[PDB]
């Protein structure tokens, strides 16, 4: 996240980061056994670390839980990034307390303009690379589907919006991704791509939950 | 074009994945983070894969 702030330990109870011996991703808790992330961030042997404030020590809250399941859309699609979503399952239940907490998905999309918070990992430098210890937060609005289409010409479909701030300096960046944008409550994206981070007119790109919300639950109730 | 002499390439996507690339300046197969989509060649799971591929290139 660049352009943001320290959220403060376990104030965001949703977010967990994925790991391969290293963080790479982030996700979103839905339910006790179940995770949102992108379908870019699969790969086989995923740990889930939910209950996280600094990843680089253990302090007291951590869960440590592997995948069972890494379950990408069916129709994602690795050159357009359509369908940019994946379904992670817990091989057991975490355990629900104040600092581990699942987070509501929409019931209708936002629109235009809402304030959302998107957190994470990733760099927080807009030139060169700097990953931080503990998780951080940005608040940013998103944005009209003509604006981000004017940002991406030929590039932005149905399941995207871009949300940031077009004067460049807020944004997603590399080691975001899977993580939330939640607007009043409810899971309304997954960072997903941009161009840069934090670069003038180019706003973020994420995948839009709200289009997603019968296939999760079905999906999940049939895994 | 060779793709082992390609600069490592990120791409779009936001993760913060180690990939290898060959760096020929170096001589050497090295670490770099791939974004996670949108892969170009030179681009490796393993310091292995990368040396069989390009070494020497
Ligand atoms: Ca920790």
């Amino acid at each position: 996240i660049v352009g943001g702030y320290t959220c403060g330990a376990n104030t965001v109870p949703y977010q967990v980061s994925l790991n391969s011996g290293y963080h790479f991703c982030g996700g979103s808790l839905i339910n006790s056994q179940w995770v949102v992330s992108a379908a870019h961030c699969y790969k086989s042997g995923i740990q889930v670390r939910l209950g996280e404030d600094n990843i680089n020590v253990v302090e007291g809250n951590e869960q440590f839980i592997s995948a069972s399941k890494s379950i990408v859309h069916p129709s994602y699609n690795s050159n357009t990034l359509n369908n940019d979503i994946m379904l992670i399952k817990l091989k057991s239940a975490a355990s629900l307390n104040s600092r581990v907490a699942s987070i509501s998905l929409p019931t209708s999309c936002a629109s235009a303009g809402t304030q959302c918070l998107i957190s994470g990992w990733g760099n927080t430098k807009s030139s060169g690379t700097s990953y931080p210890d503990v998780l951080k937060c940005l608040k940013a609005p998103i944005l009209s589907d003509s604006s981000c289409k004017s940002a991406y010409p030929g590039q932005i479909t149905s399941n995207m919006f871009c949300a940031g701030y077009l004067e460049g300096g807020k944004d997603s960046c590399q080691g975001d991704s899977g993580g939330p944008v939640v607007c009043s409550g409810k899971l309304q994206g997954i960072v997903s791509w941009g161009s840069g981070c934090a670069q003038k007119n180019k706003p973020g790109v994420y995948t839009k939950v709200c289009n997603y919300v019968s296939w999760i639950k079905q999906t999940i109730a049939s895994n | 074009p060779d793709f082992c002499l390609e600069p490592p390439y990120t791409g779009p996507c936001a993760a913060r994945i180690i990939r290898y690339f060959y760096n020929a300046k170096a001589g050497l197969c090295q670490t770099f983070v791939y974004g996670g989509c949108r892969a170009k060649r030179n681009n490796f799971k393993s310091a292995e894969d990368c040396m069989r591929t390009c070494g020497g290139a």
